[PDB]
Order: C-alpha cells, then structure tokens, then sequence
C-alpha cells in the first residue's frame, strides 16, 4: 500500500540493513579493474556504520598499502572490524606506493563493507567487499523463514 | 517515504514494498539470485548456544538465507541500496565519530518521527489511527437509545 | 510486555509491576535487603556540584539507596535480571560495537515502537489512547441541540 | 517545555520559540550579530559532492550563515546555551561513554516520549491529537440521516 | 495492571538498568567457586553494554592473568572502564595460566560488572563482580525517594 | 504557541545543536583571563558530547600543558576531536606546571569546544573555544536559507 502507515516495525530489531555487492550489480571485480574504483586522499575522516545482513560475496579484497618507507597508507583496523564474513575468492595485495598521500576512498561513494561494518575507507589487512547497504522491516516470522 | 517492509507472500513466497517508480529503472543489472549471512538469532537450539562462550564463535557465527527474485524485487533491493548511498554519504560526513554509527537506532526514531512528530488529523493522509471500533462503538450508543 | 514500572505505594512503599508469573518461579532463591548505589542526581546541594570540576569525584560520585521485599519485588527485580540475560547476550552477539551499547536509548525506543509502531483500533487492547474526554463532547454536543 | 522550535517569519525573518521568561532575564548581555558554521549539506552543488573522495575535505567542509537579532532571539538563544549547561553536564556525570554522546538521539526520543509516553485524553492539554476531521465527519454522518 | 498501556515514560532518564549480583542470588562467590564459572575462549568478541544502577557488591575480584611468557590473556579495559563502585570485600588475584587461549568469558552467561558497565568479558586489572541487570521504568520522583 | 504539542520533528537531522562562545556571551577571553576559568583535578571522567552548528570563534587556544618531566598532564585527543572550525585569533600556548595533577577542567561548567564536540576537558594540541550548546528544531527549509 502507498500510505505512511503501511507497514508495522514492533522492535528496533525488526530494522535490517543488507549489504549488496558491487559484483551483484554485475560491476567488474577483478583486482586490476576493482583497484580504478580506490583512490588516496587527505582532509576527509573515515567513517563507519553498523549494518545487520550481507550478501555472500563473490570477492573480497585483503590489502596492504604503505608509503615508500614501509608506513601505511591505509588505516589500522578498529577493534570492531572483523574480515567480511562469506568470501568465495579473495585477493591478498600487498605493495607500496611511490608518490600516493592520505587514506584510501572510494570513487564512487560505495562502502567498503566488513563483518556488519560498512566504511568510507579501506582497513589495512582486513577482509573486505566493495558494496551498499539498504534499510528495510523485517520482522522475526519473516526473519526466521529466510535464514533458518 | 517510510522504511519500506519486507513481507511473506499475502515455499517462501516473499514481497518488498520498494519500487524505485517512486527514477529511470527498467529491465535488469543484477542477479536474480541472492544468497545472504545474518548473526544466528536461533533460540536455544543448542540449548546453551546463547551463552558467549558455548556459542559457535566467529566461523560459525551465521545463517545462510536465500531471496528468489519473485517479484523482481531482489533487484529492487539493489537498485535500493545503489540509491541509498548517497544520503548514507551525507548522513556520515555530518557525523564526527568515526568508529561507528547505529543507522538501525536513526531509522527507528525516523519512523516514529514521521508518523508521530506531528499533529493528527483525524481519518487522514499521513497519520495513524483507527476509527472503526471508535464509530462501530458511536452507532452501538445511538442503538442502546431505543426505548 | 513492556519495562516493567516501579511505583510508589498506592516509609517509602514500593511496587513493582513485574510478575515472572506471567516460568516456574515460588519461594525464596533471594536476599530481601537490597542495597544499592546510583550516581548523584542530586540538585545543587553544594550549589556548584553540578560542575565536574566541583563534583565530589569518583570516590564520592555515588548515593546509596535501599529496596524491601514489602511484595517479594525485590526476589522478582532479582529473577528478572536472572531472565533478562539471555535475551541479553543474544543482543550483543549481533552487536559488532565492543566499546560500549546504549541499552537505555534502545529501551526507550522499542517502548515506543511497541505503543505507536502500528495503527490504533480506537478503544481497543494493545493501543493507547483516551476517549473519555471526546466522548464527554460528543455529549456535550447533543446537549447544545436542546431548543 | 519540548525542544524550541526556529521558525521562519509567519530577507530571513526568523522566529524562536523559547523565552526565558517562561528566570531573571532582562536587556542585553550578547553580541545582536551570530555568524555562524554548519557542514555542508548541499545536495549535488557539484555533482558528485557527496562522495566523501570528492567532498571538499576539511578546509572548505563549512557553509556560513547570519542569525540576525529580530526579536531578540540571538540573545535568547545565547542565554539558552547558558542554561542548558547544568543539565547536559548532569547527564555527562552519568554516562559512563567518554569518546562521544549523541544528545541529538537522546533530544529526538525525549521529545516522542513526552508527546507519547503517556496515555492521551482527547481534546486535551499534553496531548497531540486532531479532531476537527473527525467531528466534522460525525456531522457529515448525522446529515446522511436526512429522508 | 496488565495492560500494554499500563506505565509511563516521560523522559529516557526513567529508564533504569539496575545490576544485580550472583552473591545476591545465592550464589557461592569464593574465589576458588566463583573461578570454576570463568573460561578461556577464542572466537568470541568482547561486548559491553551500559547500565545505570547496582547492588551493593559483597565480593569482588581484581584479576589478571598470563600467559607463562607474561602477556596478559585478559584484554586491557577501554577508558570507561571503572573499577566496581561498592565492593564489600575485594579478591586481588595475579597469576598465570600453562594451556590456555583467547579471553575470559563468564560460563553462566552472566555479566562481568565493573562501574555502569557489563562486560561479557574479565578485564585485566579492573575490580568486578558478577551479575545480571535488569530493566525498568523509574520516575524521579520515585527515584528521589529510594537514593535520596 | 506555548502548547507542549506546538512545533513538528519530522526527521531526527532537524535536531540542532548549537555552539555559543563566551565570548559571544561578552566574557573576557584574553589567554591570562580564560586561563583563570580552566583548572586540573583528578578523580573526574572527561566526557564529551556531539553537536551540529556553531557559532564563529572570536578567540581560540591550542595549548599544551605537562608536568615538569614533560609529561602532558592535557589527555592525548580521541580520533573524533578535530580543531574547531571557524577561529579568528587562535593563542598558541606551550608550558609547564610545577604543581599540578590531573585534568584540564572548565571551572565554571562550560564546555571546551572543538569541531563538532564538546568536552568537559581540554585536548592537547587541539584548536578550541570556550562555549555551551543549545538544542532546537529546524527543517531543512529553514536551515537551507540560513547557510545556503
Ligand atoms: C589478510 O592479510 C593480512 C596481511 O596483509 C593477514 O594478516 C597476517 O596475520 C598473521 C596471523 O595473525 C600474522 O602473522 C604473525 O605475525 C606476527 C607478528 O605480528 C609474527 O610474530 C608471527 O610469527 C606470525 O607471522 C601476519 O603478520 C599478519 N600480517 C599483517 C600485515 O598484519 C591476514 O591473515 C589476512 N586474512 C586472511 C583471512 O587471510
Ligand atoms: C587492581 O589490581 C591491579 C593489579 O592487578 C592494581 O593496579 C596497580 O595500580 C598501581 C597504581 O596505579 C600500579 O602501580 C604503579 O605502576 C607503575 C607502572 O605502571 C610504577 O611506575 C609505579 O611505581 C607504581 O608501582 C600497578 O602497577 C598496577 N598494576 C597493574 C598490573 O596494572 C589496582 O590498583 C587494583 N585495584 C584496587 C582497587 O586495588
Ligand atoms: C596546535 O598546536 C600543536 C602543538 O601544540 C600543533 O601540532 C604540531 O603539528 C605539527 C604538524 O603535524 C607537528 O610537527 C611534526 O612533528 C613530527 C613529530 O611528531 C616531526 O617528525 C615533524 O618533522 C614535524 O615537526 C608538531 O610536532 C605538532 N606538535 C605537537 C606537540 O603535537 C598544531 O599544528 C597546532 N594547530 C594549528 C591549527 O596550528
Ligand atoms: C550505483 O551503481 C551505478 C551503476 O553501475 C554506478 O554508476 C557508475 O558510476 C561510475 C562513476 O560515476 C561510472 O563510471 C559508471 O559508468 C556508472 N555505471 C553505469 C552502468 O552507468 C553508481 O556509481 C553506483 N553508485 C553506488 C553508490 O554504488
Ligand atoms: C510478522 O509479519 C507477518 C507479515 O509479513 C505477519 O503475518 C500476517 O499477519 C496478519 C495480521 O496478524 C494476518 O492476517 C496474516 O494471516 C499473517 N500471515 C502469516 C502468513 O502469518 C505476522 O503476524 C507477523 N508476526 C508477528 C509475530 O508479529
Ligand atoms: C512519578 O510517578 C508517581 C507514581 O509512581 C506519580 O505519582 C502519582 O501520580 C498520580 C497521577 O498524577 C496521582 O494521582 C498520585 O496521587 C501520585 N502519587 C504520589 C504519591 O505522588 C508522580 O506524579 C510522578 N511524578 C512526576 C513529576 O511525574
Ligand atoms: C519547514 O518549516 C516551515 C516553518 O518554519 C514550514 O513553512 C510553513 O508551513 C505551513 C504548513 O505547511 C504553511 O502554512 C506555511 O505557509 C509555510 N511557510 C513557508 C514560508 O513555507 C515548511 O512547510 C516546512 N518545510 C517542510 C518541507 O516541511
Ligand atoms: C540465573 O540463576 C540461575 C540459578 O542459579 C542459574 O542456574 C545455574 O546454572 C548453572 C549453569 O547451567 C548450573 O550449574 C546451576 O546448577 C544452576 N543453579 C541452579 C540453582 O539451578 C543460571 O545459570 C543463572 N543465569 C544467569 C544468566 O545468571
Ligand atoms: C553562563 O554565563 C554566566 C554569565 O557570565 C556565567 O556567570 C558567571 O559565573 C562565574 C562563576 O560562577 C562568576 O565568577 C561570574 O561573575 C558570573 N558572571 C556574571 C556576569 O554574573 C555562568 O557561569 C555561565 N555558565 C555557563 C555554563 O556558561
């Protein structure tokens, strides 16, 4: 129904918020491909924010960047970053760059997504997808048929 | 509008409330299939699986779901999350913490504050509330007037 | 149900509206004193205490407070956080935040989703709200037809 | 009362709705200019603005706007910010969370549970609730029973 | 009364979580028992939830424990950790540990409680006792009376 | 109107906080004053708390303070604390204090303020401004002719 009260929510639990995939919305992935989508820049704060559910991934990423000197380029992981939890592939990357400044943010304002953890920056040494969340009502009757 | 909701049929017959029509989108740019983790929320299946410790920990932590594009709206779903991206952006760039952020406890509120922020009136477009025991119990005292 | 309450009589007289009645629960599993510490509310006391710098500090920061089984609320304040922690735990395995969780603000929250997430059935079981005062109305107004 | 609203006229007429006058507060001890700093929350000025790798970054994050003293609001809300300090650092004694706090959560559910916490009594003071469509529908009833 | 309306919440401040203690539920709490319901584990993340009133504890405990190379099994406490607020009698422990791995999660399910903070987990150095909380609808009238 | 339901939350974006200087409340602020309403104590839990708007600072400081074994005796800032965003005069102070313990307390209750936060103590290095908030609504209309 189109009205504003179409639709019930009982407990904040019944918010869920999906992540979905870039490679879900037939997007290449391939490491060299996927790479042209990151990007290093100063001045902007990482951010982060907590989802509920996310698609099985068809690939994930697992990167190391540092700065010619062995520092990272890329942010240590915070105690709430876990590796993405369901990776059919995922691709270690490990170098350095030679004239590359600030932290790693996506092009295209996608996430990067971790275990119900979405971001604005890569996570150095963290399992990660690239991806986009959306928020919907799903309560624990319709919850517990689709997962079991 | 409002947190669209995610229904069961009217196996597994599934119905999404979302439809970008409400946006140039037409045929499709996903997959059908959509297979899906979530934290197990069983009760006590193995009867001390709440517990910290007796739970299966970080590898077996979740459930595997699967959403059949009945409807269409498995691609809807990912045209959603596409859309919603940039007001998420937005949302994040005013926030100062970096850690985290409960987008689940924003929409909550979100939700009340649509259907509730305002003011009601009654039997109209954009609040909630049911008049047909309030009128049904209005014409039951016009009947107890007889004699 | 809903947070339970925890009311003033109808010294110092304490009701407590949860029954885990409503669960096999009889006798005494509990001690009746219930003694207990909260952080100083207190209303300018020493004028200036409101300020941090002026606050008594931690070792002073907290106000001691007393609990009698006067109904055996105590023993049921005691079960029910003996119940609450399964729910609990299965709360914050979702959770992926360690740091901290605000249960307070998602109490607050689910409370009133529970009384205004769906739509009202005027005068009905599970809705809030108050026709006494309309209904005196609706009166009031069929008296005014008099001449 | 409930979170003071800042409204525009009935350029930039602006009205606020906090008096302290609802507290001994009298003539002027604040600047009648407040030029003030907001993030930018442009919506695509630039196209892809959104994206945080081509937001402005740190430097060029603010937008700049003039609250000019039209009714002696500026000084009312310089006085406002005075005295919400007591009870903000009051409840920062509290909260255990050192890192960060969101007030603006905690505003948004306070002001739900005062319109809604309760139990409402139609037509009535504390309470939102409009009845004018309703009764002019129980009057569009009572001309139906004409012939 | 039994009714869903039955109750009122003016403002999130009336909104009490009060911890309670395992001794308060008969529970034998003497350091050799109250050990036997403590375990090391890997694979679980550490999660705390705050709270805004307690029991008076009888006993407490301020542990902390290695590994035989002296690196602590116990997590370092976050800065909102505080050590518990009224401890009747407290149980200094410092020791090490020859097998074990990961961190020390209650058995029962109960809570670690420290100062308005449960933990599912033992915090190194921080005086805790064990407990479970509970919430409910306090008005500050009837607060101010109980307290005062 | 002075009616508890006059005034519409349609979002919770149209929640404002605003940040006020004391300077703006026409409070000396010339380093050797401020600095008589700034004070060290232990025993008290810095907190901060976020905001969203803020006025323009006249003056702000970027002080850092230690202990004769240079030592700072200011807390190192959280990732969340950036200088405050819009100073005109900013006094940079470096120094020592002989005799003191603790942390930088505002003596009369007011908040140091930083780039969207607020804090009952002062972060070394950070640019801030005295100041106190405010809460109010605004929609996005009326926000939108303001800043533009
Ligand atoms: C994702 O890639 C990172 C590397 O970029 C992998 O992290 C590596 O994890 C192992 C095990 O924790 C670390 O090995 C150990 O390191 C310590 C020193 O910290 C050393 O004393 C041990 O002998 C051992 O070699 C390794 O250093 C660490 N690398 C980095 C750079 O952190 C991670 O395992 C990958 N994830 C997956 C799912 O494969
Ligand atoms: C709970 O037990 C812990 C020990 O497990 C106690 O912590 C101890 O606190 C004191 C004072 O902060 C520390 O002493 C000082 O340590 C520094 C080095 O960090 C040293 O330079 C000083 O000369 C002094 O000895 C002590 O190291 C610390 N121990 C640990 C392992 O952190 C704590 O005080 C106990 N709590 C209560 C309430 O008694
Ligand atoms: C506010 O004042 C602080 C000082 O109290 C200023 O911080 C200073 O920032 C610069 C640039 O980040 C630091 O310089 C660099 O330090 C590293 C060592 O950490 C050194 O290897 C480099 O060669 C360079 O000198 C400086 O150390 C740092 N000082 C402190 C104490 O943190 C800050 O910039 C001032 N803010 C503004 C807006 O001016
Ligand atoms: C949402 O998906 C669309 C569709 O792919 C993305 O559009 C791409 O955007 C990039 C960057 O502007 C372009 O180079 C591509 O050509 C676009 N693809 C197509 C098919 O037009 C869009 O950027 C995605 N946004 C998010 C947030 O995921
Ligand atoms: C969970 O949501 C579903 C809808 O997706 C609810 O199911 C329907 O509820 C209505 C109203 O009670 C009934 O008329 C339908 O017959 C229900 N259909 C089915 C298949 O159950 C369901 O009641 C909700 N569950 C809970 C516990 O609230
Ligand atoms: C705090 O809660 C108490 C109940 O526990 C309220 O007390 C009663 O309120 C009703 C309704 O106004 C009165 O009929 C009773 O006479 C009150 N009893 C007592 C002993 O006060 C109390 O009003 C609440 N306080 C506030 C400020 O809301
Ligand atoms: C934003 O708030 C303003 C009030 O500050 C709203 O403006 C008035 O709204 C009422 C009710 O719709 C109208 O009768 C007035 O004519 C409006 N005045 C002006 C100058 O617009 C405004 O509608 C709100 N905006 C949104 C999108 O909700
Ligand atoms: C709540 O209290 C009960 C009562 O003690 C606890 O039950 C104990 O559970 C352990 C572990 O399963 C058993 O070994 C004991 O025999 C049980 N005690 C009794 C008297 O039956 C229960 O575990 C507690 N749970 C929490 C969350 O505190
Ligand atoms: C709010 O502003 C008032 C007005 O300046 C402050 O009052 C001052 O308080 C200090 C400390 O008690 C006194 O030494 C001054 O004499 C007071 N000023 C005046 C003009 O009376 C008050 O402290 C401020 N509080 C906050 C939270 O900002």
């Amino acid at each position: 129904v189109d009205s504003v009260c179409s639709g019930t929510l009982q407990k904040t639990e019944d918010v869920h918020l999906m992540g979905f995939t870039l490679s879900g919305q037939k997007v290449a992935d391939s490491p060299l491909e996927a790479s042209k989508r990151w990007a290093f820049r100063t001045g902007v704060p990482p951010k982060n924010v907590e989802y509920t559910e996310g698609e099985e991934a068809k690939t994930c990423y697992n990167i190391s960047v540092t700065d010619p000197s062995g520092k990272s380029l890329l942010l240590d992981p915070p105690s709430n970053i876990r590796d993405y939890p369901k990776c059919k592939t995922v691709h270690h990357i490990q170098g350095q760059n030679p004239h590359a400044q600030g932290i790693a943010l996506h092009l295209w304002g996608a996430f990067f997504l971790y275990d119900r953890v979405a971001s604005t920056t890569m996570y150095r040494g963290k399992v990660f997808t690239e991806g986009n969340i959306a928020a919907m009502i799903v309560n624990k009757t319709v919850h517990r048929m689709i997962f079991s | 509008d409002e947190s669209p909701s995610f229904n069961t049929s009217t196996n597994i017959s599934l119905t999404f409330s979302y439809f970008p029509d409400k946006s140039g989108e037409n045929e499709n740019d996903c997959d059908a299939e959509l297979r899906i983790w979530s934290v197990q929320e069983d009760d006590l299946a193995a009867g001390l699986s709440w517990i910290p410790f007796f739970g299966p920990g970080i590898e077996g932590l979740y459930t595997a779901g699967l959403i059949k594009n009945q409807n269409n709206l498995v691609c809807r779903l990912r045209r959603l999350a596409n859309q919603t991206a940039k007001s998420l952006e937005l949302l994040l760039r005013v926030t100062t913490e970096e850690r985290t952020f409960s987008l689940i406890n924003r929409h909550a509120i979100d939700f009340l504050l649509t259907r509730w922020g305002g003011t009601c009136k009654v039997l109209g477009p954009d609040c909630c509330i049911g008049i047909e025991d309030l009128s049904k119990n209005i014409s039951e005292q016009i009947d107890k007037i007889r004699k």
